[PDB]
RNA sequence: CUUAAUGUCACGGUACCCAAUUUUCUGCCCC
RNA sequence: GGGGCAGAAAAUUGGACGA
């Protein structure tokens, strides 16, 4: 017929060829964009003389381009929201002047309803659930019921059973429909008939199904939403599905790519948080004996550990790592150690912050006692004072000694289990595994809430580790790399029979890349960026976290005594993915057995004293220097606890 | 004590719709514009909330008291309170999420509702003030609303704006947002009341009023105690134009009317519009035509006589817009609407955190004020959305498609139509420069619950800079831009648009304020980078279209001052920081305090300067010499100003900075867009990436260097201006071009075209100066590629300007300036055919000029050889030629119709002079191009590309066979002649040049040295085809018999016997004058080059024709080849150019030395070009004389 | 009729980015 | 036999790679 009808038919053909799963997602977006080019080009030449069929076609094309746009992390893409808004406006204009048959009305109302479903899922404030319910009722009373040949009708029925109305006359078609997936059947059994058994095996079938679906596919978000729905009204079924969704998420977030598939598809902090909740409340129930409850706290420990840092673990290579750093800034890119294998006299403290529950967690493990325990605490005022110190230190470096005192004093007040004998007994070495907020906190300098409370390093040996898989199961020489001015930091450390292999004065970046696995001692300046571009002020520009990952292949197994200013606290104040991006972390990642990195700005004398500590190649050094005088002189507390022990022996 | 508070805004501020605290969440704009003024609908009234000025005063008092360590004339102050919901709730309507400045001790007493501190009482802590509605004016301190000082209409106070957010790693901006920019001149004064019941804190309140400098996004002071008839006329004129079937050129009338605003009222009152040709008796094709009877030159005069009230600027702009819209309605009006990626983001987004920031006691804080002048070394652009979109109130137009206005790219002008430099653009440029200097910054986040503590963000939180307006309220010149199709080296379809650029040299005042503890090293680096020192040249890339080269501001007259905030804050309060009085600081050399900065570091003292900013952009200034006329074809500007020149050269309109306004003398230049495009095409053709299927995720050697649809360009160009103009005295040379008919041999029905380019000769070329910048991220390969592109420019392959095929803009060389980087600077006999054609038709009645028949068959090469990267198989290079004349050559110079100055003896007698530029005798390139193109077309029976149809004495177009018609678009196919010399939608692959003699005898001696001529009457096609029964005669050619001796003998016997004033007499060459011209070629096959060679020098005893008097024997030319340079420079062997001409003959034969006489049409062609001089009109037309006249 | 007060960094955001005013034409000629 | 031609045909809005 007219050019309008021909172009509409072409758009329909393209939308059909892009909707089916047979079309690869690589060449799926382009087809939708081409069809929508045709549709909007047709619309631009006739603003109001346009038929309702073209309006509903444009709405469907906008829906299709919206569903193929996937969430990019903690923030929903704005192209998806714009596509939904345009589609809903176009379908509203279609139904305002509808001039079609009954089938056309059915299709228009179905498209509008599914667009409203996705818009409510994305932006609930604009399209509230009451108007969504009204639109869904108007759609279903107009014939939007066919579940055998229209999956959108299945979505509408599921949303209705969410909303709180009965469909006893539709379950027969809902369950026998081939298009319905495991989640649709689970919703049908849980809401239509208020059953829990058939819902349970269909639910476990869904759990098994998630083991192969990528983290980008919407079924993960649907499952998490359904778990929250089961959590809203107290149910006994969300425990098991939380556990199995956790298991599937672990087995799946091991095959995705770090380059362009992990920053913005691991949006499942809620999932791990609520799996932690499920395990905790299962362990909260009374048990006949301490043999399973004591073992569920270990499961809590793996809940905490499996989410912290997976980007760093799997870190030419330079091009891929440059792609990674580009993708960090929201730009465009073109075995594991057993937790029970801990040396004697060592206690490991795992950490997790629950965003859903609003409380923190702490999992300990006394190797001698073989005991796992958990305690709760708040993390809001801690975040307050952490940001306070970080801001007042960025503005005024050394003047933030008072804020170090305040933060470390209130850490013990809000975290009293650190000094508790039952939680962490005296004497045993403590290894910390923080979660996205406590990494930057100097937990080794935590001050007990007492009248004259001492430190944590005073009565324990602290060691930091970004995760648990970092720990894993040489030459006796020593090397020194110095790039300070030849006016200070000389003493006898420059020439005290260090080593003829690679000890240098005014060293360059290339020198650090040619070492023979020695306990490298490094005394230069670092800056810290914001990304993980925290440079080290070697000659010829300097070596960066990028360069440390790419080039340094000689410091494997070394005990680095790196004393550069602002090394351990390189990562910014706010968290993104619970990944620690310090220079000391980089050295630990490339294969070092331990790094005493400096958190904030340090001084030459302190670095020399740490270097002079050649008793055995720390904490006792911190005790001797005057780290216990935080209440007598905050300035000397500023320059002492900056050095922290990173690594596991 | 009631205190009356007034406002005086000194830069355009913003206002938003009222809504309400419950309704602010529903509308994202209202939530975004909480810190903006409020607008109401009653046209409506405007005001600002007392809570907003309350928040400003609270920030002022907290910062002011932190400045003085919490002590203010004796009374100590405490920390105050900014945390709510500690006991019950009722959260404040506003959330801080800002680093509150807290104090060292601030320990005086635990203040309660008996002895509230001055800051506490200003906060209204212990009063009866609530947080629900009000219900009474019982506040201890009250901040009432401030109202403007007759139901004013909405648009009269505000105009919409679209601010932007440009990414740093890329150049693309990810998102934008709306804005309701208001006026600060007339509707910029507000009026309100503030009450203070407690007398104990009046001083703090007055000090806060004097200290606040941030309100509604604008610097402010606190004071205590028609077109309807034009639419009809446009419709009338458009309808009248359509009635003449001349509606196609109504938009150029709209563009001409829009350009006419640059000229004063005298262009229409004094009738200064071009009068057309002197004796045309028809007038200009656009101006001097009749609309509804009356002449348009007078019709527009009457229309303006009815419209004095609006003004010349408004009248011209409205007339142009109305004409454009009426044309668009009957071309539909083009409408624009994006699908996606039009993100209008505000980040509406409760952590409700509180961060106390304690500065060390005794910190030395000072507030530096920067005053200067932002001279635009290049034309500047500041993007503003189209008119009727910037109208406030008529927004949200949701899935609505907007209407395209006349100007595709507007520039930011204020209400009085003077160029304005916005706060946002300069702030963004400062952000980019600061991030470059630091090397570590944050991509700005929107709606972030906690302030960014990155280096660049900290220093801009203490930077405030004011909007500036240039004192030049004069219309902006319009710089058109076109897009070239790499496939055919022609215009991309639907890819023409206009750009509104301001004149270079305008003095924008520059104000920058830094309120910190130490003047940052990086800001000093930025200022020195922006400074226009002796050799710094200024590096403030400010504005948009930086890739083209628009917006390079050169900061000058820089003066740095500073108050001492710790001890001289009362002076700051008293003089209000001199906000709005920024001009007075330039002349002064001074108020109390404000000692000038003496510790301002120099350029070669700043470490971050040399580290990051100095290498950031490396200038490469180089001069291009062209020995040929240069033309840029500013056609719209040509339809104005006296001269009646169809295509004048593009002239920049420079503005003298500080001098007496604008410079009357123009500055001819090549557009920076042309320079950028020529370099981009060079790298694309040398890299093989032009013409690619798509550039979706491409990372080729062109997207990286010259940017792409998403990334910014890493190389920014500039204007290729002319510096050799003061020693010409004939800078503009008038050259005429006429399209010769292939049948009649004369001018077509509509073919005359006069071009008006610059001067330029091999002995006096034009020195074109221009520069381009290089980003400090290029490896060796990219710099090598750009150097090879520059060398290819030097080698002469790519001609600047237009009509490069004729020879315009042919470069003679490049001289790199000595200031270029060292790495860049260091890295940058004759063949005579032995063929002899006897031509023995009659070696021992006559015909004037016999015709040539070639047949209707034609081969159309549908596989067009694209103008993309050079084909490896194909051969590209240069041809040098030696030109000699067997008969005297006559080529007039129309630029001076009285060159011989012989009008005294007989006025009205045309007397031309031989063509020459700058006094160097020269053959125009068009002559050689048309000559050899006609020769090649007849050789290959190409087509009749130029044909004079629509003539009877029916079947005006049916006489010619319907197979050899002039070629349409590429769909049908292109002739070999059309494949080589080109056509519309396909640029030719062979470019011709200009012939310089520099040899042989001087002139011909017979008014001196110039023999007269007979009357050259119009060609008559009727004689060639007498009867309608005949189909058509073929191509017409002229013989070579020396009839010029008859004219040289009877010169006096014909210059007075007949045609006393109808004849033309111009000087001629002599026999055996040796010329030299170059015939370049790009991407030619073997047989193409062979056939071109045989067209140039087919062999001995064969010569072409040039100039006037071809039937009279004048102008026969002999061409010889010196060197066939070819690059894939290499000289091909002189063995008769084997495998090139031979392959040409081999491919021609379907349609040892070869035998051209075997082919019949080739035989006739070469007979018509035989020269028998190496060694030794009414009775004919009778019906009984010769019915069948043949060729 | 404005505003709501023990919390407004929106000076918290360059209308930014991409595309050569060009392709084609002998100041020329007889009934 | 007391010249014609002085331009014409266009193109004057197409856009704007997130998995
Ligand atoms: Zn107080
Ligand atoms: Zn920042
Ligand atoms: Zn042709």
């Amino acid at each position: 017929p007219t050019r309008e009808d021909i172009d509409r038919k072409e758009a329909e053909r393209l939308l059909d060829e892009a909707f089916n799963p047979r079309t690869k997602p690589v060449d799926r977006k382009k087809i939708i964009n081409s069809a929508l080019k045709i549709l909007i080009g047709l619309y631009k030449e006739k603003k109001d003389d346009l038929t309702s069929a073209s309006f509903i076609s444009i709405a469907r094309a906008y829906y299709l381009v919206s569903i193929t746009i996937l969430p990019k992390g903690t923030t929903i893409p704005e192209k998806k929201k714009e596509a939904l808004r345009k589609g809903i406006e176009f379908i509203d204009r279609a139904i305002n002047k509808f001039n079609g048959s009954i089938l056309d009305s059915q299709r228009a109302f179905r498209i509008k309803s599914v667009l409203s479903i996705e818009f409510n899922r994305i932006d609930r404030e604009k399209c509230d659930n009451i108007k969504l319910k009204n639109l869904l009722n108007e759609a279903v009373d107009k014939g939007c019921t066919d579940f055998d040949t229209y999956e959108w009708d299945i979505q509408i029925a599921i949303r209705l059973c969410e909303l709180g109305v009965d469909m006893e006359g539709h379950f027969d078609n809902l369950i026998k429909s081939n298009k319905a997936n495991d989640l649709q059947k689970a919703k049908a059994y849980y809401f239509i008939k208020k059953d829990d058994h058939k819902a349970k095996e269909h639910m476990d079938k869904c759990t098994a199904s998630l083991k192969y679906t990528p983290c980008s596919h919407r079924l993960w978000d649907e499952t998490v939403g359904f778990i929250e729905r089961l959590k809203g009204d107290s149910s006994t079924l969300w425990r098991d599905f939380a556990i199995k969704t956790y298991r599937s998420c672990r087995v799946q977030e091991k095959e995705t790519g770090t380059l362009r598939l992990r920053w913005y598809w691991s949006r499942h902090r809620v999932l791990y948080d609520m799996a932690f909740l499920a395990v905790k409340e299962q362990a909260d129930d009374e048990e006949p004996d301490v043999n399973v409850k004591q073992a569920k706290i270990k499961k809590l420990a793996e809940i905490s550990d499996s989410l912290k840092s997976r980007f760093s673990l799997r870190l030419e290579f330079k091009k891929f790592l440059d792609k990674c750093v580009t993708a960090y800034q929201d730009g465009y890119v073109i075995k594991l150690l057993e937790l029970t294998q801990v040396p004697e006299g060592w206690v490991v403290v795992h950490f997790y912050l629950n965003k859903l529950e609003g409380m923190g967690n702490a999992i300990v493990f006394d190797k001698c006692a073989n005991s796992w325990q958990y305690k709760e605490f708040q993390y809001k005022e801690l975040f307050e004072v952490f940001l306070t110190w970080q801001a007042n230190y960025n503005l005024y470096k050394e003047n933030a000694a008072e804020h170090l005192v305040t933060l470390c004093k209130k850490i013990g007040e809000t975290m009293p289990f650190l000094f508790c004998d039952n939680f962490i007994p005296n004497g045993k070495d403590v290894l910390f595994v923080p979660h996205d907020f406590l990494h930057r906190l100097p937990l080794h300098g935590s001050i007990e809430n007492k009248t004259n409370g001492k430190l944590f390093l005073e009565n324990h040996s602290c060691c930091y580790l970004p995760a648990w898989s970092f720990a894993s199961e040489t030459s006796d020489e020593y090397v020194l790399l110095k790039n300070f001015d030849q006016g200070h930091f000389e003493t006898l450390q420059n020439n005290q029979i260090w080593g003829t292999q690679s000890v240098k004065d005014g060293a360059s970046s290339d020198d650090l890349e040619n070492i023979r696995n020695n306990p490298r001692l490094l005394t230069i300046l670092c800056h810290g960026e914001a990304p993980f571009r925290s440079m080290l002020k070697l000659a010829n520009g300097g070596i960066t976290y990028l360069e440390i990952l790419n080039s340094v292949k000689g410091l494997k197994g070394s005990q680095v005594i790196l004393g550069a200013c602002e090394t351990d606290l390189v990562p910014p104040l706010s968290d993104v993915m619970d990944e620690h991006y310090s220079v000391a972390t980089a050295l630990l990642l490339i294969g070092a057995a331990g790094v005493v990195g400096t958190m904030w700005k340090v001084r030459s004398n302190k670095t020399k004293s740490l270097i002079e500590w050649k008793l055995e190649n720390l904490n006792e050094w911190q005790k001797e220097t005057g780290g216990a005088a935080y209440k007598d002189h905050p300035p000397t507390f500023y320059r002492s606890i900056a050095f922290r022990s990173i690594g596991f022996p | 004590m009631n205190i009356t508070v007034e406002l005086t805004f000194f830069e355009p501020y913003r206002l938003v719709e009222w809504f309400d605290w419950d309704a602010r969440k529903k509308s994202h704009s209202a939530m975004r514009g909480q810190a903006f003024a409020q607008w109401t609908w009653k046209a409506g009234k405007s005001f600002i909330t007392g809570t907003l000025v309350r928040s400003a005063v609270i920030k002022a008092v907290e910062e002011l008291l932190s400045l003085n360590n919490g002590k203010w004339e004796g009374v100590p102050c405490c920390n105050g309170s900014f945390q709510t919901d500690e006991s019950k709730g009722k959260k404040p309507s506003f959330l801080r999420k800002r680093h509150t400045l807290q104090w060292q001790a601030n320990n005086k007493n635990i203040c309660d509702k008996e002895e509230a501190c001055p800051f506490c009482i200003l906060l209204g802590r212990f009063d009866n003030a609530g947080k629900v509605h009000e219900r009474n004016k019982d506040y201890d301190i009250h901040f009432s609303n401030f109202d403007l000082d007759n139901d004013l209409r909405l648009v009269d106070i505000a105009s919409g704006r679209i601010l932007n957010r440009v990414d740093f790693d890329t150049g693309k901006a990810k998102d934008y947002f709306r804005t309701w920019e208001a006026d600060y001149e007339t509707y910029g004064t507000y009026t309100g009341r503030i009450t203070l019941r407690n007398e104990h804190a009046k001083k703090l309140l007055l000090a806060s009023l004097g200290f606040v400098d941030k309100l509604c996004g604008a610097l402010c002071r606190i004071e205590v105690i028609h077109n309807d008839e034009l639419r009809k006329q446009a419709e009338v004129i458009v309808e009248a134009f359509k009635q003449n079937d001349k509606l196609e050129k109504i938009r150029i009338l709209a563009d001409a009317i829009r350009t006419l605003r640059l000229h004063g009222e005298g262009v229409i009152e004094k009738d200064e519009l071009p009068d057309g040709k002197e004796e045309r008796d028809k007038g200009h094709h656009l101006w001097d035509i009749k609309v509804q009877g009356t002449a348009l030159r007078t019709k527009l005069k009457e229309l303006w006589q009815s419209n004095k009230d609006i003004g010349w600027r408004k009248f011209t702009e409205m007339l142009g817009s109305n004409l454009y819209l009426i044309y668009k309605k009957e071309t539909g009006v083009s409408t624009r609407f994006r699908i996606l990626g039009d993100t209008e983001y505000y980040s509406k987004a409760g952590s409700d955190l509180f961060i106390p920031v304690t500065p060390p006691e005794g910190i030395e804080t000072k507030e530096w004020i920067i005053v200067g002048r932002l001279k635009a070394a290049t034309p500047f652009y500041f993007g503003v959305q189209q008119p009727s979109d910037s109208i406030p109130g008529k927004e949200k137009k949701e899935d609505s498609l907007v209407i395209n206005e006349h100007a595709s790219f507007n520039i930011l002008l204020d209400k009085e139509n003077r160029y304005r430099i916005p706060r946002s653009a300069l702030r963004g440029a400062l952000r980019r420069d600061l991030r470059t200097a630091f090397g570590s910054g944050c991509n700005v986040s929107l709606g972030g619950q906690i302030l960014c503590n990155c280096k660049v963000c900290i220093e801009m939180r203490r930077i405030t800079l004011k909007d500036s307006v240039s004192d030049f309220s004069e219309p902006p010149e319009i710089r058109y831009r076109i897009a070239k199709n790499p496939g055919t080296a022609t215009v991309e379809d639907g890819s023409l648009f206009d750009i509104e650029v301001g004149p270079e040299g305008l003095t924008f005042p520059f104000v920058l304020r830094y309120r910190g503890h130490k003047f940052p090293e990086q800001l000093s680096s930025v200022i020195r980078y922006w400074e226009e020192n002796d050799g710094k040249n200024g590096m403030a890339w400010l504005g948009g279209l930086d890739s083209t080269g628009k917006g390079r501001f050169a900061l000058k007259d820089i003066k740095i001052f500073e108050w001492d905030l710790n001890q001289k804050i009362n002076e700051y309060i008293k003089e209000r920081g001199m906000r709005g009085k920024e001009k007075e600081l330039l002349e002064m050399g001074l108020p109390d305090g404000l000692i000038p900065y003496k510790f301002f570091e120099e350029r070669e003292c700043l470490f971050p300067y040399k580290e990051n900013l100095k290498p950031q952009w490396s200038e490469v200034q180089y001069t291009i010499e062209v020995g040929s006329p240069l033309l840029t074809a500013d056609t719209i500007s040509a339809l104005t100003e006296p001269g009646n020149r169809a295509a004048i050269a593009y002239k920049k309109r420079v503005y003298n900075d500080g001098n007496n306004a604008i410079e009357p003398e123009p500055r001819f230049a090549v557009k920076s867009e042309t320079h950028r495009g020529i370099f981009r095409t060079a790298v694309g053709r040398r890299t093989g990436d032009l013409g690619k299927e798509d550039h979706e995720d491409c990372t080729c050697d062109m997207c990286i260097i010259f940017g792409n649809e998403h990334e910014s360009s890493k190389i920014r160009f500039e204007d290729l201006e002319l510096i050799n103009g003061n020693e010409f005295e004939k800078l503009e040379k008038h050259i005429d071009h006429v399209a010769i008919d292939r049948f009649t041999g004369g001018a077509l029905d509509k073919a005359k075209f006069d071009t008006y380019p610059l001067a330029g000769s091999p002995k006096k070329p034009l020195k074109l100066k221009g520069r381009f910048w290089i980003k400090k991220g290029f490896s060796g390969d990219h710099k090598l590629l750009i150097t090879t592109a520059l060398s290819d420019i030097r080698d002469g392959l790519y001609p600047l300007g237009s009509k490069g095929g004729v020879g315009y803009g042919w470069v003679a060389g490049i001289s790199i300036d000595d200031n270029v980087p060292d790495d860049f600077k260091e890295m940058i006999g004759p063949i005579n055919n032995d063929y002899v054609h006897p031509g023995h038709q009659s070696p021992k009645i006559y015909y004037p000029h016999y015709f040539l028949d070639s047949g209707s068959k034609v081969y159309r090469e549908k596989d067009i050889i694209t103008h993309e990267e050079f084909t490896e198989e194909l051969l590209s290079g240069k041809i040098n030629c030696k030109l000699e004349t067997l008969t005297p050559l006559i080529i007039p110079d129309t630029s001076d119709e009285n060159g011989l100055k012989l009008q005294g003896n007989k006025p009205g007698h045309k007397n031309y002079k031989f063509f020459n530029i700058n006094g160097e005798l020269m053959i125009p390139g068009s002559e050689l191009r048309g000559m050899l193109r006609t020769h090649f077309e007849a050789l290959t029976k190409s087509c009749f590309a130029i044909f004079g149809e629509d003539s009877t004495l029916k079947t005006l177009g049916g006489k010619l066979d319907k197979a050899l018609h002039p070629c349409t678009g590429l769909s049908d196919g292109l002739c070999p002649g059309c494949h080589l010399f080109g056509t519309t939608d396909y640029k030719g692959r062979v470019k011709f040049g200009f012939a310089k003699y520099e040899n042989g005898p001087e002139w011909l001696i017979t008014p001196e040295r110039s023999l007269t001529l007979g009357v050259l009457e119009s060609p008559r096609p009727a004689f060639s085809i007498p009867d309608d029964e005949s189909e058509i005669p073929g191509r017409k050619f002229y013989l070579h018999h020396n009839g010029w001796r008859i004219i040289r003998q009877k010169q006096l016997e014909i210059r007075e016997t007949v045609q006393p004033e109808r004849n033309v007499t111009t000087e001629v060459m002599d026999k055996g004058n040796v010329f030299s011209f170059d015939v370049r070629f790009e991407n030619l096959r073997e047989w193409e080059l062979g056939l071109l060679l045989q067209s140039l020098d087919p062999g001995k005893n064969i010569a072409h024709k040039l100039g006037k008097g071809k039937p009279y024997g004048f102008g026969s030319v002999k061409i010889k080849i010196d060197s066939l340079h070819t690059f894939k420079i290499k000289r091909v062997p002189q063995s008769d150019i084997r495998e090139y001409i031979n392959k040409g003959y081999q491919k021609l034969i379907e349609w040892v030395l070869p035998q051209w006489h075997v082919i019949p049409h080739i035989d006739k062609l070469y007979k018509l070009l035989w020269v028998p001089f190496l060694n030794d009109y009414k009775k004919l037309g009778d019906k009984d004389n010769l019915p069948y006249k043949t060729r």
